[PDB]
RNA sequence: GGUGCAUGGUUGUCGUCAGCUCGUGUCGUGAGAUGUUGGGUUAAGUCCCGCAACGAGCGCAACCCUUAUCGUUAGUUACA
RNA sequence: GGCGAAGGCGAAAACUUAGGCCAUUACUGACGCUUAGGCUUGAAAGUGUGGGGAGCAAAUAGGAUUAGAUACCCUAGUAGUCCACACCGUAAACGAUAGAUACUAGCUGUCGGGGCGAUCCCCUCGGUAGUGAAGUUAACACAUUAAGUAUCUCGCCUGG
RNA sequence: AUUGGGCGUAAAGCAAGCGCAGGCGGAUUGAAAAGUCUGGUGUUAAAGGCAGCUGCUUAACAGUUGUAUGCAUUGGAAAC
């Protein structure tokens, strides 16, 4: 199934008393640990909303963007998924003022494209130092926009791993009326986020399961081969 | 668009010897139907300042509706220790307003209204109060919706 | 406090306006006091021609002045009216010892020479027209020729007093510290009833890497 | 929201 | 002849000093700030990491001459 | 940190003794907040008397410093500094936020009381802080102890 | 700034306490209606304010009719 109750083994967990109070309506009272739990039913409906809206945007042929910069776990997952399917991404920290203006981004990415295609044209004609620094600049441009080269226009849809951790990204997103979906952990502002998926990020198992489900949701809509469609079974991936 | 400026000013900034001279101008643009765009911009050159002001104004466009050339409800905008009134009045009184206030009332495409400024008379604070008064304007249909009975009463 | 960038880069990538050599201070003083009068006569007396330059090439009692302009017609005139007069003044100011000869030749893309652009700007300014717009279309029409950034500074009166409001514009990459960039500079003086206004312009025609040496 | 189809 | 308190142009000054600005964008009622802040690294705002900032313009270095070890074309009126 | 309305209150012993907190499911039954006038208390210093007076130290004396020091450095040291008797009412008597009052995210605490358990530590009721959402303001910042929402009463202010 | 102002840092909370009068007052029932809402009556001189009519060659101007305000009496009203 999808978002099965019995399929999941570790969905609770959070540092207590660091949460925004109005996020308590989507959480049931704690039993012993006071580590913020989550009502799995509303999680299921939120994931269903995400699933149907990603199908809808797939019919619209909209551009998808993945945003995540946590230490290693979701970073590795997003890198693997991004090299698996066509989607914009970023591994370095979110550049201040990226979404708010794309004209400078457009000319910079055009510069990146012309330089990389000139490297492709070049056959090591340039001397060791010239192409050495040119390749260093190419690698720097890969560090900067090596994940957002797959689009020329505004991002038609974007996921946020954590708006608190990505305050700049969600702040830029609030400026524009483009649809934005995020993962409210326990301490976010619902008015900034458009579609809400109150899942957990304090544990890596929850993050991997949810990202796998959403990646399958956004992949199977495009009729590309997928990994999980309606299978209750899942792959266990414990953090190193 | 009409892009009529409202307030201009000259200002300098201090450094090691001499003062760098970057004047600033505030502009308001409308459509004579309800679209409003306000923007202040500072620049070294006058035409570039106008260009940046127009960019800001075009980037801050928003439209408001009208009721027979006026706003039906008596409301006051409060911002920065400065208040602006707005009050409906028949077609026999005409527009009455201050200069910048006239620019606002005309550029939005509005008509006869009773507006008197309260508080301080600085231009930008008063302009902000004008937009603040505009924002809390409500429509009879929507205030009827929030009522259980829907008969515009 | 700076210097004219033309002479700073002069003679290493660009060539001279008068190329000649003779005996040490025996009669060279005559030529080097004769030539400048002719060249500034050409600049001041012939404005509408938009002369790019005039080369003086003298060797042992001869002169070879080759003109390079944009409108040969004005220096020629209807039925070649101007040529007889200009020959008259030049031979009256060059002497009977030197032979006379003159012809007009053009060069590829002559609109990117600093001197003619500065002269055109000064002439436009002398019309008592709002200055900023004049420079605006000037920069637009010089960048339409497919070049790099341009530098300009105008110092003088602006609607009377308050001389401390001189105006200048910087555009694009305009490196004057380098030497191999195909960069030229010019300066002109305009005279109004209120004073004298100086205009100075730096023209960039693309950096010229692997140029080698001077032609 | 949800008016994007 | 008088007017550098009518001007252009010229020169010295801080200073052979790395600092000085703009486009976009953000925050802020606004003067404005954010880059240019911090940390390593340099003659140095030289580059790098982080960085609501991304980039660009002047200068810094580059391209000019010389000193240098040696090779090549040519050899006198240098040589011998 | 505790007390009180504060100023203020710190070796101890006794006598006297106020005010203060919680459950009050025992009692009167609106008996309530404010306060013109009026009354009272109230830092230090000061006023007069009787004492005591180690040191401190107004004033004043000497020596140093510097152009010079009735200052600052030192040596001294009168009154005063303490006790009792009466007057004395200015302090930044600042939490620069009058008094009372119901409500409006919260988090980290601290302390006292109640229940109950070995401390641990749960909440309840209050005092006491720091942080902070909404809200306020011009910002500083405040922010369940508001400068928020509003109410009642006084007292005060209208450029220097 | 009664309608219609403020008193943390621009000027303003008395150093604080007790407290008469006065100001404001918890829920419900009965009585009456002083205030208040409000029918009616008389008054609120004329002129003049606003509206209308007539006389002015338009016009100020004159005359003309109503219009308002508060007061006392009286009849309901019982929410406060």
């Amino acid at each position: 199934s999808l978002a099965k109750l019995g399929e999941m083994r570790t969905h609770v967990g959070m540092v207590k008393r660091y949460w925004n109070p109005k996020m308590g309506f989507f959480i049931e009272p704690e039993r012993k640990h006071n580590n913020d739990h989550f009502v799995l039913e509303l999680q299921r409906q939120s994931l269903q909303t995400a699933y149907n809206y990603v199908k809808e945007v797939a019919q619209n042929n909209g551009q998808i963007l993945f945003v995540g910069t946590k230490n290693d776990y979701v970073k590795k997952l997003v890198n693997n998924i991004a090299k698996r399917v066509d989607v914009a991404f970023i591994t370095q920290r979110w550049l201040g003022g990226t979404l708010t203006n794309f004209k400078t981004l457009s000319i910079s990415i055009n510069k990146l494209n012309k330089l990389v295609e000139k490297q492709a044209e070049n056959a090591a004609d340039l001397t060791k130092k010239e192409n050495l620094m040119l390749s260093r600049e190419i690698e720097r441009l890969e560090k900067f926009f090596g994940g957002v080269k797959s689009l020329k226009r505004l991002p038609n849809l974007l996921i946020v791993d954590d708006p608190v951790y990505e305050k700049n990204a969600v702040a830029e997103a609030n400026i524009l009326r483009i649809p934005v979906v995020a993962l409210c952990n326990t301490n976010t502002n619902p008015e900034l986020v458009d579609f809400i998926i109150p899942a957990n990020n304090h544990q890596p198992q929850s993050t991997c399961l949810l990202m796998n489900l959403l990646a399958d949701a956004v992949a199977e809509a495009k009729a590309m081969p997928t990994m999980f469609a309606y299978k209750p079974d899942e792959e266990i991936q414990i953090e190193i | 668009f009409e892009e009529r400026i409202v307030k201009l000013k000259r200002i300098s900034k201090t450094t090691k010897g001499g003062r760098n001279m970057r004047f600033s101008v505030l502009v308001v643009v409308g459509n004579r139907k309800g679209k409003i765009g306000y923007g202040i911009a500072k620049a070294l050159e006058v035409p570039n300042a106008i260009k940046k002001a127009i960019k800001a104004a075009h980037n801050s466009l928003h439209t408001i509706e009208i009721h027979k050339g006026s706003i039906y409800h008596e409301v006051i905008g409060r911002s920065g220790a400065s208040r602006v009134l707005l009050k409906p009045a028949p077609q026999g009184t005409g527009i009455i307003a201050g200069g910048a206030i006239r620019a606002i009332i005309e550029l939005a495409g509005y008509s006869d209204i009773y507006t008197k400024n309260l508080g301080r008379n600085t231009p930008i604070n008063m302009i902000h109060a004008t937009m603040d008064g505009i924002l809390k304007q409500l429509s009879p249909r929507r205030v009827a919706i929030l009522r259980n009975k829907n008969l515009n009463e | 406090q700076k210097v004219n960038s033309n002479g700073l880069r002069f003679g290493i990538n660009k060539n001279w306006i008068s190329r000649w050599t003779a005996n040490s201070h025996a009669q060279t003083a005559k030529w080097l006091i004769e030539d400048e009068k002719i060249r500034n006569l050409f600049f001041v007396n012939y404005r509408n021609a938009q002369v790019s330059n005039v080369e003086i090439e003298r060797t042992q009692a001869t002169v070879d002045v080759f003109v390079y302009a944009a409108q040969p017609a004005f220096l020629i005139g209807s039925e070649n009216k101007n040529i007889q007069k200009i020959t008259k003044q030049i031979k009256q100011i060059i002497g009977r010892t030197t032979n006379l000869d003159l012809t007009i030749n053009e060069i590829g893309s002559p609109m990117l020479s600093a001197r003619i652009i500065a002269r055109d700007l000064a002439n436009a300014i002398e019309a008592r027209v709002p200055l900023r717009t004049a420079m605006r279309q000037s920069l637009i029409k010089v960048l339409k020729a497919g070049a790099n950034g341009i530098k300009v500074l105008v110092s003088g009166r602006l609607n009377g007093a308050e001389i401390a409001r001189d105006k200048m514009y910087i555009e694009g990459n305009m490196p004057l510290s380098t030497l191999r960039a195909d960069i030229d500079y010019a300066l002109e003086k305009a005279q109004t009833t209120y004073g004298v206004i100086g205009v100075k312009v730096w023209i960039n025609r693309g950096m010229i890497y692997t140029k080698g040496l001077n032609r | 929201m949800g008016n994007f189809d």
